[PDB]
């Protein structure tokens, strides 16, 4: 019957919707540890630069 | 079960937060070396 | 009347997934900017690093 | 809608593998650069 139909339906329409919040849910955790990993990486390159900024003015003296 | 607004509501709230997430990362790394004064290299 | 609640819920999923399908596209697109500008920012640290380098290998040199 | 249905696999897939590249891509680190000529 036509309920039977819609019903099947329904689920189907649930479970792809279901599935993709799971996907959006573990992708935005991932992206936002990748922002901790991204701004650790400037860090590190900032210090780097930095370094090398104060010694080649130091060595020029 | 959800409530079916429910569903949606969540997959909305998740469809924003991802866009947020991408926004931040974007803004972020558009915050660029570049513009730093690199002129000690001389 | 139940069949009439769920073709209501069906057309309201549907378009859930149909709006939720175009963000999606949208969102990969501006992920394959993103990677576009990492490569483009990486290239030139790459440059400042080896520049960098070399003058402190000149310098050292006095 | 199966279509509707099967379009957001494709696209949560190609989500899924664009969201990889990126963090991999910035797991290659300027870390393992050799910075000792800073001394």
């Amino acid at each position: 019957e036509t309920l039977q139909r819609c019903l099947e339906e329904n689920q189907e329409l649930r479970d792809a919707i279901r599935q993709s919040n799971q996907i959006l849910r573990e992708r935005c955790e991932e992206l936002l540890h990748f922002q901790a990993s991204q701004r650790e990486e400037k860090e590190f390159l900032m210090c780097k630069f930095q370094e090398a900024r104060k010694l080649v003015e130091r060595l020029g003296l | 079960a959800k409530k079916s607004e429910e569903l949606v509501a969540e997959a909305h709230n998740l469809c924003t937060l991802l866009e947020n997430a991408i926004q931040d990362t974007v803004r972020e790394q558009d915050q660029s070396f570049t513009a730093l004064d690199w002129s000690w290299l001389q």
